[PDB]
RNA sequence: GUCCUUUGGACAAUGGUAGGAGAGCGUUCUAAGGGCGUUGAAGCAUGAUCGUAAGGACAUGUGGAGCGCUUAGAAGUGAG
RNA sequence: AGAACAUGGGUGAUAAGGUCCGUGUUCGAAAGGGAAACAGCCCAGACCACCAGCUAAGGUCCCAAAAUAUAUGUUAAGUGG
RNA sequence: ACCGAUAGUGAACAGUACCGUGAGGGAAAGGUGAAAAGCACCCCGGAAGGGGAGUGAAAUAGAACCUGAAACCGUGUGCUUACAAGUAGUCAGAGCCCGUUAAUGGGUGAUGGCGUGCCUUUUGUAGAAUGAACCGGCGAGUUACGAUUUGAUGCAAGGUU
């Protein structure tokens, strides 16, 4: 006088349905990166995990703007000799769009272990059905 | 007369090894190592000191503003239309409150609201 | 129920008949110190100070005059054969809360 | 420090290498005065104690004959 | 044994993180914030405590605090003719 | 107002062990107890070594014998650990186990933030520049005589042998 709510603990974990419809890419993945990151909650401390889960789907309507489709190329190296490999922004969201959003939600969170523990927060899929119906979980809208 | 170096090397030597006490390895028992360890932390501890009033500054201002997007208004704009109220309530009070009485800062928010 | 203080350079939430910690004031054991300035009230009926809320006294009874944990204050230079060593601790006052006013 | 000097109300000040100035802490030995010790000295080990720092106590266990304090003096007087 | 920077000049090639003078600043001997990291650049000079407040340079979508703020315009390029 | 066994003689028990063709060089190594009363006897064992029992104020005083630090090596146990990227600390912080020179108590620590050892030498060193395996002991502005300048004290046209 340290009158400072912290224990966050014994903390209450809820479930979200997000649409892809008609989105920007980045723009739904920094919402979405937030409340995953627990950003939302009065209570709120880093070192223990606040924050709840996501469902992503339509997965498949997800928006680009500009050339983005031909442009972004995404790499990778396989730690073997000439072993770099590449595929272009939108034969990914042709083949595996859920890669494509999941991929650019966990980019947007810290890569710390907690982090990486965050990102299991998250389920995608691309068409509008889904398997979590016991969870009971509830519509979230974008508010940009 | 001749002095002999004798029980005082050792009482100093000691204090430092105590006080590099559960370190790591070597670092817990070896008196040269243990002495660059525990001058390193007391180093850490004034900078951390210094550290601590800017990290929960940080921690209340995120908590506040989660609490003001409840009532659909931004940080920036509740604490304008508190200075303006003329409240002068604190980033830690505004914080403890709003965790344990949302009734008492939906007034707050509705004063430094028609402030504005 | 709770109530708001200034007291020090800082600021305290209180409830009636619990232990705080604050910066020294000038009192001795036993006597009964009286808070002014006064921010908040949360009660049944709750009362905005921004400035102040005009009346609201809180009253505490002092308890323990006493000087706080020591810390160890040292800092170095490295190839520079400087480094200085001082040790500190503050003083605080121990009071109980038994009066909300407004 | 400063100066009204109520030495307190203020007017202050207080990063630092070569280097200059000040004030102190501990070690061995001597003088004088007072102390302690087989109902347990010095040394060794542990503790959550005290002092602004160098450092000082006290309790317990081990040890089995020596050792503090106060004022002064003299140095083979402090190691990474 | 000095160093970088901005401005005035010689030398060199209107070269050098080159070299030689002059006028300032900073490092040397300076912790803190910004420039990703980064003695010398920008802000600023640490007696000690605090889970108080206002600001500087730089900033306010996520990492990572603070405007997905307004009103009004340019850009379609993504980061010698 | 000299040293106390790395000191003081090289030498407290030696010009010896040892080294060299020779002239020659040249160590390490003190301590049972007041008194040997220095452990009769039984048990395991080829023995060494141990376990009892005994003597003693005391055998973790038993000859490797006063005390017995640290490095280093072990046995047991409270908390913690097999998705994790590191100068190993510091600041925050749950969970579990405790109970002190009782006091804003102690141990350990899921998880978050920040963070490139020390000394030397350099314009500039995390530096891939130097030095150090670790721990213990020892290891570097001194004294004599003169000179100058400060402080103190006595006497003063004198002062001092």
């Amino acid at each position: 006088m340290q009158t400072f709510m912290a224990n966050e603990s014994n903390i209450e974990r809820k479930w979200y349905v997000i649409d892809a419809e008609g989105q920007t890419l980045g723009r739904l993945s920094s919402e979405v990166a937030s409340i995953l990151r627990g950003k939302n909650k009065v209570t709120y401390t880093p070192h223990v995990d606040t924050g709840d889960y996501v469902i992503v789907i339509n997965a498949s309507k997800i928006e680009f703007t500009g050339n983005k489709e031909t442009d972004k190329v995404y790499y990778r190296h396989s730690n073997h000799p000439g072993g770099i490999k590449s595929i272009t922004a939108g034969e990914l969201r042709r083949t595996n769009p859920e890669r494509l959003i999941e991929n650019s939600i966990k980019g947007m969170l810290p890569s710390t272990r907690l982090g990486e523990k965050q990102g299991k927060k998250l389920f995608v899929y691309g068409g509008a059905e889904h398997p979590h119906a016991a969870q009971q979980p509830e519509n979230y809208e974008l508010r940009g | 007369p001749r002095v002999k170096g004798g029980t005082v090397t050792r009482a100093r030597r000691k204090k430092t090894i105590k006080l590099a006490k559960g370190y790591f390895g070597s670092k817990h028992t070896l008196y040269k190592v243990a002495k660059q360890q525990v001058m390193k932390s007391g180093q850490y501890a004034f900078r951390d000191r210094r550290q601590r009033k800017r990290d929960f500054r940080k921690l209340w201002i995120t908590r506040i503003n989660a609490a003001a997007r409840q009532h659909e208004m931004s940080y920036s704009r509740l604490m304008n239309g508190l200075k303006k109220a003329g409240i002068d309530i604190n980033r830690k009070m505004l914080s403890e409150i709003a965790i344990s009485d949302e009734k008492a800062f939906a007034q707050l928010v509705t004063k430094a609201k028609d402030a504005l | 129920m709770f109530a708001i203080i200034e007291t020090g350079g800082k600021q305290i939430k209180v409830e009636e008949g619990q232990e705080i910690f604050v910066e020294k004031l000038d009192v001795n054991e036993g006597d009964t110190f009286t808070f002014d300035k006064v921010l908040f009230v949360g009660g049944d009926s709750v009362k905005v100070g921004a400035p102040t809320v005009e009346g609201a006294t809180v009253t505490a009874t002092v308890n323990k005059q006493g000087r706080g944990k020591k810390i160890t204050v040292f800092t170095y230079k490295r190839r520079k054969n400087s480094k200085r060593k001082k040790g500190h601790r503050q003083p605080y006052t121990k009071l109980t809360i038994d009066k909300i006013n407004a």
